[PDB]
């Protein structure tokens, strides 16, 4: 869980 | 979110959007696994609303989103409508979400888990961007 | 509302410094964040408040309420998943 | 109601009180007939809540009240969660209310009905009496 | 909350004089009343707003919202049953 | 409808 496939960017 | 930025598409795979028979988005939800979403009590979700995942652009037709039906609404019984204290509702899905590169579970913490002040977090959704 | 999904980083605060703002409205199962120049807002509710903990995003709070006006000065107030995961853990066992 | 007075017992037979498995009163409702109540959309009524009629004193055990189950929640689809515009939910009861000297229907108006300003009306419920 | 049922009389207003107060929050399916020294309040919602019309109490509005503070000065805002009875009339036919 | 058995008092 909590580790997306597409990494969020900020 | 007032003063936030557009997300990367499918980078928050646990985000759901709750929408009424109308197609109206009125609250956000979170995937804890493939049969159950978590949103707020106040939201006031009924079993006639639809859980939508994989969405990014609410206004796109070409986006392979998943429209999920609600089997059962489970409002916490400690929920305090006058206070908005304990404002957690679970949603049990009648038909299972299909996990993919864009639909995934968020991690739930320990009752024990500490999450200390001045700690940088992130919140998302499809809320007023202007007041 | 916007059509496509938005995101904002914001710092969590103690409830105490939050009471400074929300008073006795702040309850123990509630957790404040922002007043950073970002604001959760109408339509945001039900939604995620995540934090990074040892690789993974953990559900730390649920947009619940705050400013009538969505003020980037008033801290938003979210559900406190820690005080409620016990119940969540439990509905699932059951159904 | 801030600055209101105690009602006469059973003088508003259409008033319902919606309560959660807990026994917690969180919203009021109105009887339009013996199979259907009307309350608000925001209330966020689920089918795990109970409709209670004939009540007067929430704290009395000796009062012959009726605890009704909810078959189906019918939220208006024009309901606007961000606005609170069109904030009407119907509730369909699984088991019929028994009409009596203390349980009765309220009258619904004409779309046509006019109800003009400076007109003296009356509102009831079991809401904060102090802020 | 109080244990036993309360009641208050209050005058209905036009939406316009209500806008004076609530602005563009006042929508056409919404109908204001009070600012009479009485105030609907938390827990009141879902509930009745009745008027006397030719012998009978008619459902004229549904406590929906208003003051954060339940101010006897701010008018409360109820549902406008007239703009919605059409839908009510209709759910019943159907189910 | 709208005519109770117990008349409300104000
Ligand atoms: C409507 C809402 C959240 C909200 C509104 C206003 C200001 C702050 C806030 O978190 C949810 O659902
Ligand atoms: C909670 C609510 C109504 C309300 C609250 C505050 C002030 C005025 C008002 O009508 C209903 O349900």
């Amino acid at each position: 869980c909590g580790v997306p496939a597409i990494q969020p960017v900020l | 979110i007032v003063n936030g930025e557009e997300a990367v598409p499918g980078s928050w795979p646990w985000q759901v959007s709750l929408q009424d028979k109308t197609g109206f988005h009125f609250c956000g939800g979170s995937l804890i696994n493939e049969n159950w979403v978590v949103t707020a009590a106040h939201c006031g979700v009924t079993t006639s609303d639809v859980v939508v995942a994989g969405e990014f652009d609410q206004g796109s037709s070409s986006e392979k989103i998943q429209k999920l039906k609600i089997a059962k609404v489970f409002k916490n019984s400690k929920y305090n409508s006058l206070t908005i204290n304990n404002d957690i509702t679970l949603l049990k899905l009648s038909t299972a979400a299909s996990f993919s590169q864009t639909v995934s579970a968020v991690c739930l913490p320990s009752a024990s888990d500490d999450f200390a002040a001045g700690t940088t977090c992130v919140t998302t959704g499809w809320g007023l961007t202007r007041y | 509302t916007p059509d496509r999904l938005q995101q904002a980083s914001l710092p969590l605060l103690s409830n105490t410094n939050c009471k400074k703002y929300w008073g006795t409205k702040i309850k123990d199962a509630m957790i404040c964040a922002g007043a950073s120049g970002v604001s959760s807002c109408m339509g945001d509710s039900g939604g995620p408040l995540v934090c990074k903990k040892n690789g993974a995003w953990t559900l730390v709070g649920i947009v619940s309420w705050g400013s009538s006006t969505c003020s980037t000065s008033t801290p938003g107030v979210y559900a406190r998943v820690t005080a409620l995961v016990n119940w969540v853990q439990q509905t699932l066992a059951a159904n």
